[PDB]
């Protein structure tokens, strides 16, 4: 019920830097994870998705194989991993979770693998984020 | 003179007669009692030491073909096979719609498609939930909806799985007479399936019988003494089969080389269902070994036997079955605790004309759901065997029938049978005969009572 | 020496009768197998009894060698007593008897039944 | 493709405004799976439409979107100072990925 | 001088109970159908009666208090239920019912009888629901609240009958065990309790078939020569009346719809047989008894029951009462399709001081039925394919009495029947069990040579 | 003449006396398996307790046999022509009936001590 | 000179082991209501049943290495399975449960031990469910994560409910032997379980043994004659346990004030499952009495005799269970149908050197899912009872077990704790003993056969 | 009248005086089958010790000599110490191991007897 990130500094262009992702008060081990950055004056940008369990990963086309996304659910944390960061890489980005739940059919709850959770397709909690900037 | 009647008690005088034989267990097999499926912990322990006495000047008929004996053991058998499969799990809910993918991790040639990756929702302990599972399920025991799968029983009957705490070892059990009946034992080995015995002795009861279920083959069977022997009902008739036993027993090695983990899911409230998790390493299909050397021998010495018969200028030509449903056109055994449906399309393939490491490989499948009694309605499926299973067999026998038919052709043709369970254990109490002891014996001689 | 149970079956008719007692030990020996196996105990058990009572009856109580007041018709046989003892076996006898078995076991019951009413008459005042 | 939404759409309190937000029929009329939220300065956004054209719990129920065919759009009734802030319409794409509109701003008379 | 004397075997014998087993002919057991009574593990009879008629010898008989009927109560029920064992419980099959009336060749009597019902239904696959269509009778349905249920939802799960087994009666025998002996009483004139002058034993009991009925017997065996009427207290109303025909007579009934059996496939191995659209023309099932035969054995029972009742009275006939429609119709079986018959065009006549009409019955089917009167127990029959016609005759009457306030002017006389021990006593009624005691002692001028 | 099983019900009791054998042939011979199964156990041990209670007595071997008791007169002062020619076995039971009891008793103490009597007086005289 | 004879009938037995059938009393076989313990099938017994004294003779006895106690704890067992299989099996309450805590007048040491629980459930009719609440103890719910809650047996197996109409009352029980057998009884008063018993009288069979089941007590049992003793195994040993039978016994009242109400749920067709609605009322926490002035000179004489294998100069002290299960370090019983689990720490709980109307109150608890034979997937759900209950009982036994670390000292502790059901009734069977008798007997003496 | 069992502890020349009574006692779901293998077990053993004592020739008494000898290696007390102070219980314990030899010797001797009396009456 609620999500604190961290991680953010100046690196030269080229470098790499790693975002950490909290999140407590609710079940970190079944519930899907977003990413998102934001720069003044311009809209959302979505980055990667991951699921419950990490069975497969989804990256945003304009940043295809640029930013590694992976989670520790025995931690209880979030990682965001990019590398060779550019200029226009700059923004504020959020940790953000996606609601999910059971499937209603014919009268019974039907949960995914390893008792997970079917996405709803809504983001209802969003985290404050971390703003970063770039400097040669 | 003026002879009269007079009464003896006790004469050895018999015939035969039908009676319910009862078992007789080994001491070792009744002090483990761990759970056999045969149930002998309620079978009596047997004697100490077996009490054969011979008779002499005595001469008995003989019919292996009629012998009430076997549909006896026929008949217990499947009611210690239904007995076992009641207190343990029913797999009732199973019956659910499956999505099944091939599996290409490490698959061989052989085995391109022989495994599906089949997930489906199963009820968890809650009747308000259900949860994703998937298990790994052999082809045989699924059937395409129109993908879409689902299990071959669903739509003919759902039965029990096989229970995992008891054992499937075919451990010896002896069958025996009660009180004023006695057992014959035939010792004459040129018996061939009918006729006066001339060396009859009786015996306690029987000796150790393993009931194995084999088809177109004995295993573990008995072995007769420097000869081939060839027994049948009519050999006329080419409808009833032809029991052969080997002097010599050949060795077969089988051996399933897939490394599975066994998983367990529960599907209720006190009950388990057991699947297989995944498979460790590579992907090869099960086979089974037959030296070319021992089995060509073995071969060479029934068609010597089988020759006497149809004439000795008869040639004999051998081939596989021909054709029809899995259980009977294939080798059926188990090895464990996992059930094998094997292709002896490559021993029984020669022709013989009258004037050493080959080791003939017989590729074959496995199958889980099997139907063992040929009965519709009562199934079985059994749970896999975590690790790799080898195991050796003795083979004793063989089920052919001839497939002759035209009297123009000199050649005969004889292929492998196995359709009636009761030959695999008609091999072994041919030798035995029931009969039933009357006491009761009036002569006349020379006696008065006094007045 | 010992011959054992069915020692004698292949001897001869006398000799049998010398081992007649080692039979009659035999009669009585003492859930698929359960109930079962308890038929086997009850079959024995009637079994007996029938072999019993039916030898009681004929004044043969307890004697394993005994002999009635009856004749022996040579319609049933005519063949020499030696050859009965020291040559046939008793396997081959009854087959020659089987069929006039039924109606000598009724000469026994009546036979037994006219020796009871005599006795008592007899003995009453001589 | 990112979704085509107005520039700027300015409404007098207590009227009715319609925002429009297209993208490509099989992303939007395919999977039907389509959000809208709502941000202010020096706060997360946060959501408005529960469903494609449901409410969620603890919003005002003057909130209300339609679709017709490819077309979509939002509709207020009644508006209010309150109301004044940015919009945003999130929906999924044919390839299970997530897509963020131009964005429109909103002016309050 | 006397001195004490034993013998054994004696004629003796002494009244008792036992258990009897049964005895059955090889014509079921060389067809094996399979009936409801195992006939195969049944013992086989004997070949023929060997009856013994004994002479000098008299011998109480009482019916009412005998033990063979109790037995066999309670061995037909235990054998009822160990047939149901093995075929399918209708478990799921308590659902909401939309069921709507038939109007396409509807006659007014069976305006709405039988209605159309369409419900969802399991199959195999434990996530899929077939949408069928049935159709039950007005008996079988009731409103919750259109919205209809079965009667036996709030009763118990409801079973249905194996579609293999038949319900056709067939003769038993009853044979005492050994030790023990059966003695039958062979006087026409004797009544229900008395001694008998002719007294005979026999091993094995005649073929006696089971069947069940309510408010009249059909076939079963008949008397000779006059008709018997028994009762344990004839002055007593509370205590049925038994008759028995010395002329049988003639009923036909059928069920002239033409219905057909549609097989619905449910879960893995079980099958639920359901009524299908009728083919032709739809009407009642009735029965037929000839009224020419029928008042000529009035005329006869009448007499009868004048010499209880002094020939001077008048004997009058009435309906049932009243109660359900268990007991205020005449119940029966017809080829696997059960009949609940309106007798009250029968018992409707009177009598003072002494052409083929072929009178009809309305008749009512059910498919849910207590069999033996019990709560918590079904056997839903399947429906039978073509029309049914069964030709049976009636061999006796049950009736009961009422009223008799100080007014012997007026008897009135009505059916009823309180249980199906009733039912077969007037096929045990010549039979007795008793107990052989070979052991007695008498005196005898005897003694032991010492 | 041969009269079955039970045929001499309604005979003269002397006349039934020579009848004795044919009753004694009678006395022994999933729902419906366990019902048989009890009347047969119960026919054994009916046989068995017969037996051995004439067995006692001295008369195990004999069909008709009497002992050494004096019959009292307090049972039965009736003529001994009179019982064998004018009555039968049903109604003799009734007549005799409570008496049975005591009879019994006292040939199951007798035998014993003609026992021990034959016992002592073989060993020396 | 001497010739051997044979008498049939001398008395004479030998040890053996054979089956015993059942009795019931003719007042208890005329109730006409079911109970757990069938009274039908058990033969009537006569009344004031013959003993017979054996002068002159010795027997030895041995109630610890005795099969009549093995027989009855598995003839019991089989007897509780045979009732709770007719019953309805409780299966669709593997549900999700929203419970809250009741709180209208409740004490405070009670709070939290009762769950306001609401559920869904199913109906008569298979399409529709309906919503129902019920009041559960916090010993039968157990957390997932208006909190989620769940049966604690769900998770290990689904299991029936007691059927109302029979009843858990221990009605006298005789164990008969049958023909062939003797029962030897010990009418000795000082008879420690071990040796010759110089009284030794037979019996037709025992008396009404009644089959209570309890833990660290023996109620409604038998009494010594005038003194207290001790029985054990092997006093050395701590291992074994300590029987104890008093001379003479103490009231104990149990009594459970809360008025719990039935409220039938119809589960399905044919089954209906009894829950637990509104209390009227206050909230009370159930509880026992025992007097202290009993309790304490009961000890005072039990502690003396005991003193007998330590010497007069040992210290010994009570104290309460060493924990661990709850069945096992309580003192579990039932009243009236509703089983408890009372907690004796405050009855041993003293202790002793070189040696009016208070009473001692135990709290107890309520639990209604039971097994009670120390086994895995047969429990059983006890349904409530309407109205308040009261049972007065007596004790007449004490099971106790020693321990200690030190090799020598002179301090001596016992604490209490229910090994097995078989010492429960093992108490009752110390003087019976079952014989074989072999009327075969041979003698020599003057008797030659006449020829 | 000492009832069943009660010359236990009398000597067994009192002994020899009762065994009348002792000879009746011989023979008189879950509770069903039990109770049926046992009636079974007691009709068979009852047969058995009949049976022994049908082919030694005097089934039918209570008391029975044989022709037999006796051995003094069995026991060296005369009938004076046997019949007078020790008791039946007693008695079995001292020869329990001779109880299976002597069995045969009685089953060898009977038969014998039995082909005297058929051979003496038929030449006579
Ligand atoms: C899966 O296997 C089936 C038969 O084994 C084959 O027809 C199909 O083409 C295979 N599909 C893939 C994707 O390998
Ligand atoms: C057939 O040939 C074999 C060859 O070994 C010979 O032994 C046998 O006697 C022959 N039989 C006939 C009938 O020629
Ligand atoms: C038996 O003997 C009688 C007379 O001795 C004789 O009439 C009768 O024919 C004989 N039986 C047979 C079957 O010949
Ligand atoms: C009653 O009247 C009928 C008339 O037929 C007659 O036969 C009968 O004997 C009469 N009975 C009495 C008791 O008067
Ligand atoms: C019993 O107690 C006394 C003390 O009065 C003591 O002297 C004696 O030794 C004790 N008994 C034993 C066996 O030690």
């Amino acid at each position: 019920e609620r999500l604190v990130e961290s991680g953010g500094g100046v690196v030269q262009p080229g470098s790499s830097l790693r975002l950490s992702c909290a999140a407590s008060g609710f079940d970190f081990s079944r519930q899907g994870m977003h990413w998102v950055r934001q720069a003044p004056g311009q809209g959302l940008e979505w980055v990667a998705f991951i699921k419950y369990d990490g069975s497969e990963k989804y990256h945003a086309d304009s940043v295809w194989g640029r930013l590694s996304i992976s989670r520790d659910n025995s931690k209880d944390t979030l990682y965001l991993q990019m590398n060779s960061l550019r200029v226009e890489d700059t923004a504020t980005y959020f940790c953000v979770r996606e609601a999910g739940g059971p499937d209603y059919r014919n009268g019974y709850n039907y949960y995914d693998f390893d008792d997970g959770y079917y996405n709803y397709h809504y983001m209802d909690v969003w985290g404050k984020g971390t703003t970063v900037t770039v400097s040669s | 003179e003026n002879l009269w009647v007079t009464v003896y008690y006790g004469v050895p005088v018999w015939k035969d007669a039908e009676t319910t034989l009862f078992c007789a267990s080994d001491a070792k097999a009744y002090e483990t009692e761990k759970h056999n499926v045969w149930a002998t912990h309620a079978c009596v322990p047997t004697d100490p030491n077996p009490q054969e006495i011979h008779l002499e000047n005595v001469t008995e008929e003989f019919n292996m073909w009629k012998n009430n004996m076997v549909e006896q053991m026929h008949t217990d058998i499947i009611s210690l096979w239904d007995q076992s499969l009641k207190p343990c799990v029913k797999l009732t809910p199973l019956c659910v719609t499956l999505q099944c993918t091939n599996v290409t991790n490490n698959i061989t040639d052989d085995m391109r498609g022989e495994l599906k990756n089949c997930s489906f929702n199963m009820t968890t302990e809650l009747r308000d939930k259900k949860q994703k599972v998937y298990s790994l399920f052999y082809r045989l025991d699924v059937v395409q909806i129109n993908k879409e799968y689902r299990l071959i029983n669903c739509n003919t009957s759902a039965c029990t799985q096989a229970c995992p705490k008891v054992s499937f070892e075919p451990i010896p059990i002896h069958y025996c007479a009660p009180a004023g009946f006695a057992i014959l034992k035939c010792k004459d080995k040129k018996f061939n399936g009918t006729g006066p015995c001339p060396s009859v002795s009786t015996v306690q009861c029987t000796h150790g019988i393993k009931p194995v279920v084999s088809t177109q083959l004995l295993l573990n069977g008995s072995l007769a003494e420097e000869e081939v022997m060839i027994r049948s009902e009519n050999i006329t008739n080419n409808a009833k089969n032809i029991l052969v036993q080997f002097n010599t027993p050949v060795q077969i090695n089988c051996t399933r080389p897939n490394n599975n983990t066994r998983k367990s899911i529960r599907i209720g409230p006190g009950q388990a269902f057991y699947a297989t998790g995944d498979i460790i390493g590579d992907i090869r299909q099960a086979h089974c070994n037959v030296s070319k050397a021992t089995w060509n021998e073995t071969l060479g010495k029934v068609v010597k036997q089988l020759r006497k018969h149809f004439g000795n200028n008869t040639i004999i030509r051998f081939a596989n079955s021909s054709g029809g449903d899995l259980e009977v056109t294939t080798h059926s055994f188990n090895c464990g605790g996992e059930f094998f449906y094997c292709n002896t399309s490559g021993l029984f393939n020669s022709t013989w004309i009258s004037n050493s490491n080959d080791s003939i490989t017989l590729p074959c499948r496995i199958k889980q759901i099997i139907n063992m009694w040929q009965r519709i309605g009562q199934c079985m499926y059994a749970p896999p065997i975590q690790g790799v299973i080898r195991c050796v067999s003795n083979i004793t026998g063989l089920i052919l029938t001839r497939d002759g038919g035209s009297t123009n052709s000199t050649t005969e043709t004889f292929r492998p049978g196995g359709g009636d369970m009761r030959d695999n254990w008609r091999s072994e109490l041919y030798k035995y005969k029931v009969v039933k002891i009357e006491p009761l014996g009036v002569a006349p001689t020379r006696c008065k009572r006094r007045v | 020496v010992f011959l054992g149970f069915l020692g004698a079956a292949g001897s001869t008719m006398g000799a049998a009768s010398m081992t007649l007692t080692v039979q009659a030990r035999n009669l009585l020996s003492g859930t698929v197998w359960g109930i079962k196996q308890l038929q086997a105990r009850v079959l024995a058990v009637e079994r007996y009894l029938r072999d019993q009572q039916l030898l009681g009856i004929w004044g043969c109580s307890g004697k394993l060698i005994c002999c009635t007041n009856v004749p022996w018709n040579s319609s049933w046989s005519n063949r020499n007593l030696s050859e009965i003892w020291d040559n046939m076996t008793w396997l081959q006898w009854d087959k020659e008897i089987s069929n006039y078995t039924q109606i000598i076991y009724g000469l026994l019951e009546e036979s037994q039944n006219q020796q009871e009413k005599n006795e008592q008459d007899l003995l009453a005042l001589d | 493709s990112a979704l085509t939404q107005p520039a700027s759409v300015s409404g007098s309190p207590g009227q009715s405004i319609t925002i429009s937000c297209q993208g490509t029929s099989n992303d939007v009329g395919g999977y039907e799976s389509v959000s809208w939220y709502q941000q202010h300065p020096g706060k997360a956004p946060k959501v408005v439409i529960y469903d494609v054209s449901k409410r969620p719990s603890g919003v005002s129920n003057r909130f209300s979107g339609s679709k017709s065919g490819n077309t979509a759009s939002l509709t207020i009734s009644g508006l209010q100072a309150e109301d004044e802030g940015d919009y945003y319409c999130k929906s999924l794409t044919s390839r299970s990925h997530r897509v963020f509109g131009t964005g429109t701003k909103l002016t309050v008379l």
